[PDB]
């Protein structure tokens, strides 16, 4: 879509094009209570005013680009667990209780949201934009031709199939948008669960602490469990736990490890009978001392 | 850069310079005592030198021009940096918007 | 990458090629092997001193040029092209196209790959590759090759490649296993029958 | 009207580009 | 397959080599330069026959961790399908880091060497690269460097599979743009 | 311009940094000021 | 006066419509819906779910009785009957195809579900399979007490027909051939849901030992073997050896109640050993 505007003497005066006039943003929004199919009902919304107005067509031009993108995908490309796509939409299904819902919204066509998500499908958009304009392609060496680095360093340092698969992926818009997703409630659901249990019983203490360097894949904790006022004895039951996209890998501090699932029964049931192994362990620290 | 834009509205400024001392030197050449003659030399060397140096000037422009010529749309821009530093703003908005709200739970809990 | 040991196993003084070929494949799937694919391995030969010019499914976009005692070179898929361009400096050295073809089986980083040798129509050999993974210096790791190559072959277990025989620090690399395959090569070659 | 090649020069990088005259 | 290149060769005087470098910049894409230094060697092998094999072999002195680059060009070609650049058949290789002994074991004997410095742009699927040649003596060293001329020389490239037509008429148009400035045509090897 | 936007961003990604470690020391205080209560 | 602007106004709609679809045929949809003729100012008809991978929707307007709209017609198809979702592959008020392209076939899916939920129920009474309506899904149980894992899922997709499956721990080389046995006809089902009923048995119990010194395996190999008694059990069997004190086992067999297809019966053995 070639972008041209125009320019007139009144003191100065600019022409956009139509299809680019008012203010178009994305959004995506999790919920749980499943919608109906009625997508057609509701609708969805000291410097010189050129500046304003240019830049906010510019960012009306950019927005359609990223939904054509994800919804070409959507139908497209096969994948599991399949996306529905009207007109403005994308509706999708993760795990069996979490639906997620993407939306174009603009103000040329009317008759709880997270901005991480939104924030991050520009940048994704724009990484995707940079490859083939960056100094990768170009070649050292004179003679060589265009062409990525590492697929021409693979010739004479001998690498080999799983490299080379590592090395020409095709992961597209949607994929990663969901992994994202994914990660951000299992990761919500295990907090909302260890803190439920702090909250209910106090026979054994239990505490937890979170990491400070995290990625949008992965993150941890260490949960340690505690009695009130002993917890220089009897400290011999500590897990550092590591929650991933959809499991969760749990050590512990005597070499041993257990990977649960994306259910919070599991993870309920086995921090409860860890803590009918403290009592034993304090009953042995202080027949000790 | 500029002084290219500098030099020629002082060359519209000799423009209008040279019709004033014309029409000075015309104001000269009708009353019956026209005694300046040197003067009068005077404004009939400033026609001359006005003149010259005006068309002197806009004839080196013309050249200059006719060797930065090209007749192509020279497409290089500046977008991506741009778009890069609105990203960074609504970021730090963000975590302002943020700051606030816990700012007042914890100030709603002092006050007990 | 990996240290790597090549060898023979003899025909067994009797059968044919194939019954020897599924008793090894057969042992390794009891141990608890298991398929990922195949493989393939080729050689040739040129001359006005020889060179020798080998490609690996391993590695599928490079070449091996070997001399018997000289440098090696690892190039791109490319270079038998230039070799076709020569034409008039180096015959191609008719009847002397040799293949290995197997399938290669992996049981927890390690990598087995039994192949049949053919004189193109014909075969009259079997070899036997086992790479191990993550140890990079040869003669380190000699000892678990030994313990596995033990284990799954008992009686004709070979040992110490002549190629360790450099007993300095130095890192193993990818253009040893071409060595080796050039002296297994030259050895059926010579031995016949 | 100020000249801004030179074809004698042409012609010796380009003769000594495609083979060595001048290098040895 | 097999390949072709398509080039023009032209020349410019070093006192008006900034307006050149400013009219590349705004016709090329929108990338920064990169400013190479590559070292430079001929081999040839003379046999049986009266035209010996020649190679070339070019190694980057300013970036670490880039591999060697062999490659081999034939006689031009005097078919009558594009007339308006050298077109000739090249085949390039890249390889690991002992290529100069393997090469002296198969037969080659080394020739002249020099050293080249300059910029290089793209534009579509042409490379323009402009440089500077400089004079190897006391061969052992690269420090001993002296410029050959007063003029540095510019070369516009195109490498495409046989066949492929209309290429050398986008070659001269984008030649024709910079016509006031550099001159380029095509000019055979010899003399 | 390319210039002037960069050194902008680069002085707002530093703010945001040094904002995130003193946030994450206080959050730490917090946990273990509150984990350790009867209630 | 009417008949004139009923026309002119009954066109101007037929033409909208074919140049939405145009337009998207090239973006997303793309040669999945066809258009097989289009008579300007009279009707056009599109195809859907066809067998290169067959299904027509059209429509029309026609001289007599002006006062009528647009009318569709799927009787050559020939969709399931419900009092909700075939009122609404019917109305065009609303001018977008896409939002009927849609409802059409979702209303096709709906029924190809409950015509394998039919296929289940008449293998055995008493089952609990439910199904979805938000997106079109069956969730099958294949062991009795259970929870939303752990469940086969069967999801149909409306662009282009197919089955869809997933079961959270299987392996993906065995659900692409599960996918291509049951998209050829739909009574294969039944067989492969007797074999993961013994799939979700290991799983159930390699996870319930995990706590504890042991190793799990579901293949010991061991001469003798054919005069032992252990040449005697059934084929779905676990090994369980004990780590702290070696050469002893605990074996675990499964058999299939045969009164009812939902449960298994375990038999738990103690064995020792010295090929």
């Amino acid at each position: 879509h070639h972008g041209t505007f125009e320019v007139i003497k009144n003191p100065l005066d600019v022409q956009i094009p139509s299809d680019l006039e008012g203010s178009a943003y994305i959004k995506v929004s999790i919920q749980k209570q499943a919608p109906d199919i009625g997508d057609l009902g509701t609708v969805n919304l000291g410097s010189p005013h050129w500046q304003t107005k240019l830049e906010a067509a510019q960012n009306v031009l950019l927005c359609k680009e990223i939904f054509a993108q994800l919804s070409r995908e959507a139908v497209q490309i096969k994948s599991q667990v399949p996306h529905i796509v009207v007109k403005n939409q994308i509706i999708s299904q993760p795990f069996p209780s979490l639906q997620l819902s993407i939306s174009l919204c603009h103000s040329s066509n009317d008759k709880d949201h997270l901005y991480v998500l939104e924030h991050n499908l520009h940048l994704l958009i724009r990484e995707f934009h940079k490859q083939t304009l960056s100094s990768i392609m170009m070649p050292h060496p004179a003679s060589a031709p265009f062409g990525h680095k590492r697929m021409r360093l693979s010739g004479p340092q001998a690498f080999d199939k799983n490299e080379i698969n590592s090395l020409q992926s095709s992961e597209g818009l949607l994929e990663k948008i969901i992994k994202q997703a994914k990660h951000i409630f299992l990761r919500s659901r295990a907090a909302a669960t260890i803190d439920s249990l702090a909250s209910r019983i106090e026979d054994p203490q239990i505490q937890a602490h979170w990491s400070n360097i995290n990625d949008v894949y992965e993150s941890s904790v260490k949960v340690l469990i505690t009695s009130q006022g002993y917890e220089q004895i009897c400290k011999s039951i500590q897990l550092q736990l590591n929650i991933g996209v959809e499991q969760i890998r749990v050590v512990h501090r005597d070499g041993r490890v257990i990977t649960l699932s994306y259910q919070e029964q599991e993870l309920q049931d086995f921090l409860l009978s860890q803590m009918s192994q403290h009592q034993v362990h304090a009953v042995q620290q202080l027949a000790k001392v | 850069l500029a002084n290219e834009r500098l030099r020629a509205l002082e060359d519209i400024e000799r423009e209008i310079g040279a019709i004033l001392q014309n029409a000075g030197t015309v104001i000269l050449e009708l009353s019956k005592e026209k005694t300046n003659e040197r003067l009068l030399d005077r404004q009939a060397a400033a026609f001359t030198a006005s003149v010259q140096h005006v068309e002197a000037e806009l004839s080196a422009q013309i050249r200059y021009l006719t060797q930065v010529a090209t007749g192509q749309p020279h497409e290089g821009s500046s977008y991506s940096s741009r778009k890069d530093c609105q990203m960074a703003l609504k970021r730090v908005d963000y975590a302002r918007l943020k700051l606030s709200d816990v700012a007042r739970t914890c100030e709603q809990m002092l006050e007990n | 990458m990996g240290v790597t040991c090549v060898s023979q196993m003899p025909v067994a003084e009797g059968k044919s090629v194939q019954q020897t070929v599924e008793l090894l494949t057969r042992k390794l799937e009891m141990l608890g092997a298991e398929k990922q694919g195949t493989f393939c391995v080729d050689c040739e030969t040129y001359h006005t001193k020889l060179m020798y010019v080998m490609h690996n499914s391993e590695y599928p976009l490079s070449c091996f040029a070997l001399f018997e005692n000289g440098p090696c070179l690892i190039a791109d898929t490319n270079f038998d092209v230039l070799m076709v361009k020569l034409k008039g400096f180096f015959q191609s050295a008719k009847a002397s196209k040799i293949e290995t073809r197997g399938t290669r089986y992996q049981y927890c980083d390690f990598l087995v790959k039994v192949g049949t040798v053919t004189m193109g129509p014909s075969a009259r050999g079997i070899s036997v590759e086992v790479e191990y993974g993550p140890c990079v210096v040869a003669s380190d790791c000699w000892s678990l090759l030994l313990e596995f190559l033990q284990s799954f072959l008992g009686s004709h277990t070979p040992g110490a490649p002549a190629v360790f025989g450099n007993r300095h620090d130095a890192v193993y690399g990818p253009a040893d296993t071409m060595v080796q395959y050039m002296e297994l090569f030259n050895k059926i070659r010579k031995q016949q029958q | 009207n100020k000249q801004t090649f030179n074809p004698t020069d042409t012609n010796a990088l380009v003769a000594a580009v495609a083979f060595g005259k001048g290098l040895s | 397959i097999n390949m072709m290149e398509y080039l023009l060769q032209g020349s410019v005087l070093d006192h008006s080599l900034e307006s050149l470098i400013h009219r590349l910049r705004g016709l090329c894409d929108n990338m920064e330069p990169e400013t190479f230094l590559d070292h430079e060697m001929v081999f040839l092998l003379k046999g049986q026959q009266a035209s010996p094999f020649v190679l070339r072999a070019r190694r980057s002195m300013d970036r670490a961790g880039a591999p060697w680059h062999l490659r081999y060009l034939g006689q031009p070609e005097m078919g009558d399908k594009n007339r308006h650049a050298l077109v000739r058949n090249c085949v390039d290789i890249a390889t690991s880091e002992n290529l100069t002994d393997f090469l002296m074991e198969m037969g080659f004997r080394m020739d002249h060497e020099f050293v080249a410095k300059g910029h290089l742009f793209r534009k579509g699927i042409m490379k323009i690269m402009v440089y500077k040649i400089f004079r190897i003596l006391v061969p052992g060293n690269t420090d001993s460097t002296e410029a050959l001329s007063l003029s540095y020389l510019v070369e516009l490239s195109v490498v495409a599979p046989a066949g492929q037509d209309m290429v050398s008429d986008d070659m001269k148009n984008f030649a024709e743009q910079l016509k006031p400035l550099v001159h380029l045509e095509k000019i055979d090897p010899k003399r | 311009r390319n210039q002037q936007l960069r050194t902008l961003q680069e002085e707002c990604d530093r703010k945001l940094i040094t904002l995130r470690d003193e946030i994450s020391i206080d959050l730490y205080e917090l946990e273990e000021e509150y984990y350790s209560s009867s209630s | 006066m009417y008949n004139c602007l009923h026309s002119f106004c009954l066109s101007l709609q037929l033409e909208v419509l074919h140049s939405q679809t145009l337009m998207l045929i090239r973006e997303r949809w793309g040669d999945l819906v066809q258009v097989e003729r289009y008579h300007a100012g009279k009707c056009l008809s599109l195809s859907v779910w066809n067998q290169q991978v067959v299904h027509k929707v059209t429509i029309k307007i026609d001289e007599n009785d002006v006062s009528k709209p647009l009318q569709i017609f799927h009787d050559p198809p020939l969709p399931a009957s419900d009092s909700k979702l075939v009122e609404r592959a019917m109305k065009i008020d609303h001018l977008s195809i896409e939002k009927l392209l849609i409802d059409s076939v979702h209303a096709r899916a709906h029924q190809k579900l409950q015509e394998l939920k039919a296929i289940l129920r008449g293998f055995n009474a008493n089952e609990n399979s439910s199904i979805e309506t938000a997106l079109p899904a069956l969730v099958v149980p294949i062991l009795e007490p259970c929870g939303n894992s752990e469940c086969l899922h069967i999801f149909v997709d409306l662009h282009s027909g197919m089955f869809q499956l997933m079961l959270y721990g299987l392996d993906q080389a065995t659900l692409d051939d599960m996918e291509k046995s049951v998209n050829d006809d739909m009574k294969r089902i039944i067989p492969w849901i007797q074999q993961l009923k013994f799939w979700l048995g290991q799983q159930r119990c390699k996870q319930s030992i995990k706590h504890l010194p042991t190793i799990s395996s579901e293949t010991l190999q061991l001469s003798n073997y054919s005069t032992h008694p252990i040449g005697n059990l059934s084929k779905n069997k676990l090994f369980i050896k004990l780590t702290r004190l070696p050469q002893y086992y605990i074996v675990v067999e499964m058999l299939e109640v045969p009164n009812k297809p939902t449960q298994l019966s375990y038999k738990y053995y103690f064995m020792s050993v010295n090929p």
